[PDB]
């Protein structure tokens, strides 16, 4: 069973949080759990609209905009890069600048598209973690 | 170990520049023939990017493939990205060298564009 305060589906657990946060303190927010969460994913499009209306349910059919867990930068060994030669990113001489981007959902009418947005923006979000 | 001939030795690395334009992969596939553990070039500190760079003047304006490309994107649970909903397509790009300022820098390219490359295989 879900935990109290997290809505259920047949396998997943999700809760949305109104406690703004920056991309990295929503992440760590969800992974400090009871159960071990993420901010959400959703991997159908039946699962986003699910999601979008979890959402709207706790945020009286408002605008949002909420952090999902996707996040990609350039710098280090957790960046979005990879060397075909399965070597570590131990050193970069990029043309374009270090940056980060975090996505998020942003919901005007109807199912939001996700977005990409500074990290450090504080926003809204929702975790989900799978039942065993 | 000797390097073969019109390769260039680093203490233990060999290193060809090839001009023939291929695509990224097809560039990929034509180092992973050449020898054991062949691949497009990686750069994995200041003096082999220097080393690299005086391997391309011997040989050689420039733009080359690199090993170095973009991975796909991944949910933080682990999950792959198969569904999306995003607001812009996510495209991954594989990265060239080209001269700046008397050293080189790398830049985003289409993984499709037909450049050439740089080739690294380990000595043994």
């Amino acid at each position: 069973d879900c935990p109290d305060g997290w809505s259920s589906t047949k396998s997943y657990c999700y809760r949305p949080f109104k406690e703004k946060k920056t991309w990295e303190e929503a992440e760590r927010f969800c992974t400090e759990q009871e159960k071990e969460a993420h901010l959400v994913s959703m991997e159908n499009r039946l699962e986003a609209v699910f999601v979008d209306m979890v959402m709207e349910n706790n945020f009286e059919n408002k605008i949002y905009r909420s952090w999902i867990g996707l996040k990609i930068e350039n710098k280090g060994q957790r960046s979005n890069l990879e060397w075909s030669d399965g070597s570590s990113i131990s050193y970069e001489n990029l043309y374009e600048p270090y940056m980060e981007k975090c996505f998020l959902m942003d919901h005007q009418s109807g199912l939001p598209k996700w977005h990409t947005a500074d990290c450090e923006e504080k926003n809204v979000f929702m975790c989900k973690f799978q039942l065993p | 170990f000797r390097c073969p001939t019109t390769w260039s030795a680093s203490k233990l690395y060999c290193y060809k520049p090839f001009k023939e334009k291929k695509t990224w992969i097809e560039a990929e596939r034509f180092c992973a023939k050449q020898a054991e553990n062949g691949h497009l070039v990686s750069i994995g500190s200041a003096a082999e990017a220097d080393f690299l760079d005086l391997v391309i003047v011997v040989n050689f304006r420039y733009r080359a493939w690199t090993g170095l490309t973009e991975r796909n994107l991944k949910w933080t649970n682990g999950a792959s990205v198969s569904y999306e909903n995003l607001y812009e397509p996510y495209i991954r790009k594989c990265f060239v060298v080209q001269p700046w300022e008397g050293k080189s820098k790398w830049y985003k390219a289409d993984c499709e564009e037909k450049n050439a490359f740089l080739c690294k295989f380990p000595k043994p």
